[PDB]
DNA sequence: TTTTTTTTTTT
DNA sequence: GGAAATGTTGAATAC
DNA sequence: GTATTCAACATTTCCTTTTTTTTTTTTTT
């Protein structure tokens, strides 16, 4: 056993001579500290090739984090205020985590500084000890020994019991001949189930007062069996997981520990950290559906009148339930929940109905017709009911089975977010289990506590609105199982995308340290979105500056100094060859007839797939030949799509004959490797090609795909000098550790094809993350609305797999795909320093156009990708332009959608004190700020970026299709949003405005900004609020008094007048049969009052209008309504006097 | 009148098949009759020469 | 799934000499089992009916014996105690022998062991909370309501004096508070009545 | 219920089982575990159902 | 509810088993009625039905 | 005080 | 019942 | 295990791509 006063004469001052890797990320999180502060979360993508030192720079970093742990431990340990701080390394594979540990370890084991080692044996075991590994928990069960695991049970007095030795005799049984595959799932299987049956057992046992005191050999055994109590323990405190584990969260004796939960000060150095995107999203997809129509009605039957303890541990808790109860009584009373839902009319056993929403817009619906919603109280059933509405006309009147959802949806997620705000209230992480467990309890709401603890762990317009922040809802409406008189709305959510995820980490304190070649590949799709990430961390999100970057570049080019040592790249850029490919197959079946027969019959080719194959295989054999008749190239890898296993082995045969054809033409020995799978490469190790490479002469051929040689496979071998001839060289300037490897010296490269995320597994029924595709676009703006709402209507209508990639293909973040697919491929081919003297690289030539646009900074790139750009360019459409363009028309139709929902809210009675709220601070921004300097947080979809400072042309009906509204120059003549189309100059001038104005801080110009307001904003708010401004300007200074009209009837007019000495009620409205209802509506609860329509601007000469109830002229004595036509003369400014005069004469007359 | 019909095998009796009813209900009414599977290309697309077909018919 | 799942149960079968081995792949076929009637009980319950004819309805009946017995083909059924209190499954649900005993002969061999076989079945039912029994109940059926159409004749009826003493329970208990003990020591004992 | 016929056969048992809630310390659940027939009730409930019972046993009659 | 045992009894009986029993303890109570003996002949009667399954017997047969 | 070995089925 | 114009299967013939 | 004639429904085109063309993974249950 080994203790921290080892290190008490350790130098921590002594470290390794750094790489310059090493010092671009100490330098990067020393500035973090002078930024950000000290206890802030960061994100630091580090675009480092993996093959120059990575993952020795992960793991030595992650070294130094356990010495300063081991250095702040033994400084303060006066003080008692003990942080054992997390470090933790993710990633997506189980092997590279492993690979990593033992490379860490093997690290600590043989370091050395000055020749020296750097620790001595009992400080190599206690940091040895601090390191932990936490797989899957079937994994973790076998690896333990039955001495480990009996002494737990014998510890824990599981022995005793029947059903726990059962299967724990079993699963030994099987342990004992596990070697048979079957056996190997069927142990696995078993050994999760028991590994969770067992852990439950040991945390009853120990979370009561007949707690097992743990020391000794049984808490060796302990922390062997759940290496998370080591964590716990705070004897150890660095874990190697996946992100999968990382995300679901590991066992200790006493709970389950979530690491999510609890980030605050941990660093996290992620492996490979583009590629846990989809990792992410393939986990937030895995969630539960559930049943919309049963959570709401036992949410609103639980709630009635169960409540909590009133106990000081339960302060403030009712509280935050208050609101949602009464949200739940309002929502049963006006959807009638005492019934239930059925299906009336049209057959929905042919066909289900599907909605699609993102909870902002683009709403898609798979019935053709407007599914409404009606309670029949001579049944008792509310009745989703088919009028024969069509499917084209989908921007009809809103159906009500919609509105229902989305308000079902509401409440739900409002209940969730409560437990979470609740369980903090109760309360670092053991309380939650009990919170949960105490708040259900006391409801009756123990149904729940499984979507309480899988979702735990992840008045709009006024906040930064977001997809990535909000997500995605779908919801099939289909009768109930075994009823044929009983629906179910079950609903399968994201409340948020993988980047939202990454930038709540960061928020919770996290410092996370992204390695990755790509890790800021501008592509939404194969990437996180660091638009967003850059939008919501602001300078949290790190970045190393150019300095830092040419001293990176340097230092790569030292270690890979080809120039100087005489390394060439060749490119070449292979199209179809169609004669030579028909050569060929004469020479393979020479007495037959025809070609085209030959591929037909022998190979075995469709009349529909002879034209592609005709294409890929001309290539693939043009590249073969050229690289058989190379003199020393000894390493090919050719890069398919497909692969080419048994099932197309009338191709392999013809490829294979070609092969030996070319090899006694040129006089050397081939060895082809097909199929090279992801099976064959588990199956026979891939060592098999190294050790060929190593013993036999000649070449060698290997077939594979882009998906099967993932990130950690290592294609290099070991070099036997006698068959290498004199073509390798060595282009480090200096070598150490000699161990002589080489890899790959020519390659082909075929255009990646199916690139559209798509896992055909189980979980991926639902086309969730089908969906997540088209609004990450629309977010990204490589979409516009339209297109992104009709690709999601297709989606919702079933869409070939073919026509989803189609629509993916016309994007911009579909090249940056491809040249991160070809930039990764050639970046895992390059790991030694040892080279040929000329290395081929034979590329698909539909890859041409699209490498010839890689146009970022070459700082950081590869000298291979750098040399396929180059030679792409040498035969030689903005993207922000057109995102310009669709994100004016998304920031448009937000806007355009959540201000007739807020209206339609408003205008039912009574309206909600949030809406109000909503509504006054969307006209206060506007007021203030009609343009912003930089892109505003918390009002970001009030307003778009202009090409044009301060002003911008667009067309399209305000009230028509929102899809169809364009832009800047795009349209030349149209409308036109700028500060001279409001009158504001002319409003400004005014002697009473303008004091009001400069009171109240409203802006009494436009600057000249890129971000102005949106075209539904500037029509229908801000003209209006200029106006009621304006109007309350000028009637304030002549004794008028200005009060709220309330709830009852707001937003029908715009505010209560009083004038000192008059008694009757007055309304004004600023700028007839709906007048005149408006007129009923409020007379109705108000008596007699008087009504007044005034604009503020017009032609002050044209004389005041005197109307009745009915909106017909009359006698000022008899009339109801006054409208003044101009308050303000529109050609100078003056207070219309006069009118104003004549008013307050008829309100004496009242 | 462009009457986009079933098939005509599938309608089990004449009177249940809206063709041979309202063509012998409007004796003297220009009729034509389509399938609604013979407008989409095999992509889906709407097929123009069926409408100009139709129309010229 | 069904494809992995029966193809492991397949190469666990091919020797499955080991004891263990045996139990494994028992417990394993139980399960794959119970999971392939319930998907094809789902596609014979809904419109996709599969007509079963010939080989494949002499397949479905080897492998459901209790088809035969649905379809009239078979009428005499041997099966244990256990499995007789249990029920077996057809393609389209679970058939309870107790449900549907009228005309029946049953010969049951060692009659007086049965006694003891019928009271382990009956002590293995799942206990029940009845504090979130009543609560449950109490709060669901103050407002919820049945179609009143002429498929729920006379069922309202059946729970009207239920959903008073409901009512009068909850009140006279005040079932909107949750219980708990005070004063000696839950923990150290709990009560057993 | 007195105007019935009374029988331990067909009304059971109740065995009720009051205890602190998983993972509360202030909350108490009613695990109750019933016996709503004995064995010899379900054999009249058989013969009353309409089955015709041919008990074979040496000891039929014990 | 067969009459074997009187209401005080079985009263006494499950509050025993309710506090805990030894099976000794639980047996010893049930030695007390003639069910026991009726069962205790049940067990014997079986016993020797069972072992009496041919037609082809020794001169003597031996019980003990 | 009395003094043990057996079992089926779904989950 | 997309049309016309071309074209092939199956069926009856059948010498 | 026939050969020859022939009547009935398929198929392709049409003011001219149907469109792109795959393999791969961790964890709890
Ligand atoms: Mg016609």
């Amino acid at each position: 056993n080994v203790s921290i006063e080892e290190f008490t004469h350790f130098d921590f001052q002594l470290v390794p001579e750094p790489s310059p890797l090493d010092l671009v990320i100490t330098e990067s999180l020393k500035n973090h500290i002078e930024v950000n502060g000290v206890k802030s979360g960061a994100l630091l993508p580090l675009p480092f090739q993996t093959g120059i030192g990575k993952t020795y720079t992960a793991l030595n970093f992650l070294l130094q984090q356990m010495l300063e742990q081991v250095r702040s431990e033994l400084k303060e340990e006066n003080t008692g205020k003990k942080s054992k701080r997390l470090l933790y390394y993710v990633t997506d594979s189980v092997d590279n985590v492993v690979s990593a540990k033992a490379d860490l370890l093997k690290l600590i084991e043989k370091q050395t500084v000055k020749g020296e080692p750097r620790f001595t044996l009992e400080q190599q075991e206690y940091l040895k000890a601090q390191i932990v590994h936490l797989p899957n928990q079937s994994e973790q069960l076998l690896q333990c020994s039955d001495a480990v695991l009996n002494d737990v049970l014998i510890g824990f007095n599981l022995n005793a019991e029947r059903d726990v030795q059962a299967e724990w005799s079993a699963i030994s049984g099987l342990r004992r001949h596990a070697s048979n595959p079957e056996v190997k799932i069927s142990l696995n299987r078993q050994a999760g189930y028991f590994y969770r049956n067992l852990i439950d057992r040991l945390q009853k046992k120990q979370k009561g007062a007949d707690r097992v005191l743990l020391s000794g050999s049984l808490l060796a055994s302990v922390e062997t069996l759940l290496p998370g109590e080591k964590i716990r323990n705070g004897s150890a405190h660095v874990a190697f997981l996946t992100t999968s584990k990382f995300l679901k969260g590991f066992h200790n004796t006493r709970s389950r520990y979530s690491p999510l939960r609890d980030l605050s000060g941990a660093v996290l150095i992620i492996d490979e950290i583009d590629k846990q995107n989809q990792v992410i999203l393939s986990e937030l997809c895995k969630q539960q559906a559930q049943d919309l129509i049963w959570a709401i009605r036992t949410l609103r039957a639980n709630f009635r009148d169960h409540q909590l303890e009133s106990s000081p541990r339960y302060d403030k808790i009712e509280d935050l339930f208050e609101p949602l109860r009464e949200r739940l009584e309002e929502f049963g009373t006006n959807w009638n929940l005492a019934f239930a839902f059925n299906t009336e009319g049209a057959n929905l056993n042919e066909r289900p109905v599907r909605l699609f929403s993102d909870r902002s817009f683009t709403h898609v619906s798979s019935a053709t017709h407007k599914l409404s919603l009606k309670s029949d109280f001579l049944r008792r059933k509310n009745l989703i009911f088919s009028d024969e509405k069509v499917e084209g006309s989908l921007i009809e009147k809103h159906g009500l089975l919609t509105r229902f959802v989305n308000e079902a949806d509401v409440i739900y997620q409002w209940f969730l977010g409560t437990m979470r705000k609740a369980v903090f209230q109760y309360w670092l992480e053991g309380t939650f289990q009990e919170a949960v467990q105490s708040l259900l309890t006391h409801f009756n709401l123990q149904e729940f506590e499984s979507a309480v603890y899988e979702s735990f762990d992840t008045n709009k317009l006024s906040s930064s609105k977001s997809y990535h922040h909000t997500g995605l809802k779908l919801v099939e409406v289909a009768h109930n199982q075994g009823t044929r008189d009983t629906v179910n709305c079950k609903a399968s959510f994201l409340n948020t995308s993988p980047s939202g995820v990454l930038a709540d980490m960061v928020d919770a304190g996290a410092v996370i340290l992204g390695i990755s070649a790509t890790a800021r590949a501008d592509t939404v799709i194969h990437n996180f979105d660091f638009k967003y990430l850059n939008e919501r961390l602001g300078n949290k999100l790190l970045s190393l500056s150019r300095e830092q970057k040419q001293r990176v570049n340097n230092y790569y080019h030292s270690r890979r100094n080809y120039k100087d040592n005489g390394v060439v790249l060749t490119v070449k850029y292979l199209n179809s060859r169609d004669a030579f490919l028909d050569a060929l197959l004469e020479e393979y079946k020479p007495e037959a007839r025809s070609s085209h027969f030959i591929l037909n019959h022998y190979l075995g080719i469709a009349e529909s797939e002879q034209a592609f194959v005709r294409s890929w295989l001309s290539k693939l054999l043009a590249s073969i030949k050229a690289f058989i008749s190379s003199p020393d190239n000894r390493y090919m890898l050719s890069l398919l799509n497909r692969t080419l296993d048994t099932t197309r082995q009338n191709i392999n045969d013809f490829i294979q004959f070609c092969c030996d054809k070319w090899a006694k033409e040129f006089n050397v020995k081939t060895k082809t490797f097909f199929g090279v799978n992801a099976d064959w490469m588990r199956l026979v190790g891939y060592d098999e090609i190294s050790k060929h490479l190593n013993t036999e002469l000649g070449k060698v051929v290997v077939f594979s795909t882009y998906a099967s040689m993932g990130a950690g496979k290592n294609p290099d071998y070991a070099v036997n000098l006698a068959l290498e001839g004199e073509s390798l060289i060595s282009v480090a300037d200096v070598t150490y550790s000699t161990q002589l490897r080489s890899d790959i010296d020519s390659i082909y490269l075929e255009k990646p094809t199916q690139l559209l995320l798509s896992d055909d597994y189980s979980h991926t029924a639902n086309q969730l993350c089908q969906f997540h595709q088209i609004l990450s676009l629309q977010e990204n703006g490589e979409l516009s609305p339209k297109s992104a709402e009709n690709w999601c209507r297709q989606q919702l209508m079933g869409m070939s797999r073919e026509r989803s990639l189609q629509q993916y293909h016309q994007t911009s973040d579909y090249q940056s795909a491809v040249r991160k697919y070809i930039e990764q491929a050639v970046g895992r081919a390059g790991r030694t320093s040892l080279k040929r003297k000329q290395i081929l690289l034979f590329v698909d030539s539909g890859l041409k156009e699209i490498l010839a646009e890689e146009s970022r900074d070459p700082s950081l790139f590869s000298h291979e990708y750098v040399a396929l750009v180059n030679k792409a360019k040498s035969a030689g459409e903005d993207r922000a332009v057109r995102r310009l363009f669709n994100l004016a028309q998304r920031n448009n139709k937000d806007g355009m959608l959540s201000i007739k929902a807020l209206v339609h809210r408003l205008h039912n009675q009574p309206a909600s004190k949030s809406d109000i709220q909503e509504w006054q601070d969307i006209r206060t921004q506007l007021l203030r700020y009609p343009t912003v300097a930089f892109q505003p947080e918390r009002f970001n979809r009030l307003y778009l970026q202009s090409m044009t400072k301060g002003y911008y042309r667009y067309q399209g009906n305000l009230d028509g299709d929102p899809n169809s509204f364009e832009f800047f120059d795009r349209v030349p003549y149209g409308d036109m949003v700028s500060e001279e189309d409001c009158s504001l100059a002319t409003l400004v001038q005014n002697q009473y405005v303008r004091p009001w104005f400069e009171r109240k801080g409203f802006a009494c110009s436009w600057q000249k900004e890129a971000n102005v307001m949106t075209p539904i904003m500037f029509t229908n708010i801000y003209k209006g609020a200029l106006g009621e401004q304006a109007v309350e300007a000028v009637l304030t200074a002549f004794d008028f008094t200005f009060e709220e009209v309330p709830n009852s009837i707001y937003e029908r007019f715009d505010n209560r007048v009083i004038f000192a000495g008059i008694e009757q009620p007055i309304w004004l409205d600023s700028k007839s049969e709906g007048y005149s209802s408006k007129i009923a509506l409020v007379e109705e609860e108000f008596g007699p009052s008087k009504f007044i329509y005034v604009n503020a601007l017009g032609d002050t000469s044209k004389p005041i209008r005197y109307l009745n109830s009915c909106f017909v002229e009359t006698s000022p004595q008899l009339a109801k309504v006054i409208e003044i036509p101009a308050l303000i003369d529109d050609s100078n400014a003056d207070t219309n006097r006069t009118a104003v005069q004549e008013l307050i004469k008829w309100l004496h007359h009242s | 009148n462009i009457l986009i019909v079933g098939n005509k095998d599938t309608y089990k009796s004449d009177e249940e098949d809206p063709y041979q009813v309202y063509r012998k209900k409007y004796q003297d009414t220009v009729f034509q009759s389509c399938y609604p599977e013979r407008l989409w290309n095999r992509q889906g697309q709407p097929n123009r020469h069926v409408v100009e077909v139709l129309l010229k018919e």
